[PDB]
């Protein structure tokens, strides 16, 4: 069970595979996607970083939960650098 | 090292998963 | 009266005598009553100032005597008020008696009979009655092994319920499996079940046999393979 969220051009290639691909653009309905993507047991969700600055709350909420495995990805243009952020504060928070 | 790699490869660029969640005492993995 | 009768059986009849007294806490409560009768002012915790000495007068009257074949042994029983050793009754008793056998509420409420906890328990002259001529030649050697392994097993048990079963090395897990098997089959015999010394000693081996041959560093090469299953 895999879902992906982002821009159609960059993400519709995932539809070749069995990925319930969305094209969400909203700040709250992106959560609404992810929330219906939460009560169905989709193991992993791929997210273009361009969509993640919209609804940052919802991936901090399920961050402590195993499912869904919320994953930030660059779109066809580029990432916003969510990798530089979250690996940096997470390593220092623990230690 | 996975993350940065992923970034470059992505930028220059039935099939479902089943995830049993293993355990390491406090959280599950 | 009893001690005088016991002394009449040992020292003037050459018999080995064993004395059992219960309750000793009741003895003190009655000892307090006649003190207030004499209008004597109590020393500590409401108990008179001669409690330690008055106890020693009837406790220290035990043991063999040179030239005579008599023997007086005492097993005084007392109920610690609200399970506390620092109380004057069991505390002062400790300064007079050699060792102590302590029953535990946690054990009795878990079905252990007798509910004796061996860790706080102690016998100061235990080695005097162990070894060849009195018991099996592995008596002392075994005793310390079962003892140290129990504590380690109890510590493995406490860490298990806090970090899960898997956090344990599986031989710390067998030390845990050892430590409850130790209480349920060795400690718990029953109030009407007699156990002779030999039956108890090889029973320890049967329990030590759970543990591999690698950890048993309190036993020597004569005895480890002479008795271990």
């Amino acid at each position: 069970k895999i879902g992906v969220v982002g821009d159609k051009d960059s993400v519709s290639p995932f539809r070749l595979f069995g990925f319930d691909v969305q094209h969400g653009t909203t700040k709250t309905e992106i959560r609404k996607t992810i929330d219906e993507m939460a009560k169905n047991e989709y193991g992993v969700i791929y997210i273009t970083e361009q969509c993640a600055n919209l609804v940052p709350e919802t991936i901090e909420r399920y961050k402590g939960q195993l499912t869904p495995a919320i994953i930030l990805i660059p779109s066809h243009q580029g990432t916003l650098g969510i990798g530089l952020e979250e690996i940096q504060n997470s390593v220092e928070k623990a230690v | 090292e996975l993350r940065q790699a992923i970034e470059k490869e992505t930028q220059t660029a039935n099939v479902s998963i089943s995830v049993v969640e293993k355990n390491i005492m406090s959280v599950k993995v | 009266m009893a001690l005088t009768a016991a002394e009449y059986l040992a020292y003037e009849k050459g018999m080995h005598v064993l004395v059992i007294m219960t309750d000793m806490t009741n003895y003190a409560e009655a000892l307090r009553e006649i003190s207030a009768a004499r209008r004597e002012v109590p020393g500590r915790r409401g108990y008179p100032g001669y409690l330690y000495t008055n106890l020693a007068t009837l406790f220290e009257r035990a043991g063999r005597i040179r030239g005579l074949k008599g023997s007086v042994t005492q097993i005084p029983i007392l109920t610690m008020p609200e399970d506390d050793k620092t109380h004057p009754i069991p505390d002062l008793t400790g300064y007079i008696t050699e060792g102590q056998i302590i029953l535990t509420r946690e054990l009795y409420k878990s079905g252990i009979q007798p509910p004796i906890d061996v860790l706080p328990s102690l016998s100061r002259l235990k080695d005097k009655g162990t070894g060849a001529g009195k018991t099996r030649e592995d008596h002392a050697a075994t005793m310390n092994q079962l003892f140290a392994a129990y504590a380690q097993g109890k510590q493995a048990k406490e860490l298990a319920v806090v970090l899960g079963e898997s956090a344990l090395s599986d031989i710390d897990k067998i030390y845990a499996k050892f430590a409850e098997r130790f209480e349920n089959e060795y400690v718990n015999q029953g109030f009407y079940t007699n156990r002779t010394i030999t039956e108890t000693l090889d029973l320890g081996w049967e329990l030590l046999a759970m543990l591999p041959r690698t950890e048993l560093k309190r036993i020597k090469d004569d005895l480890l393979d002479k008795y271990l299953p």
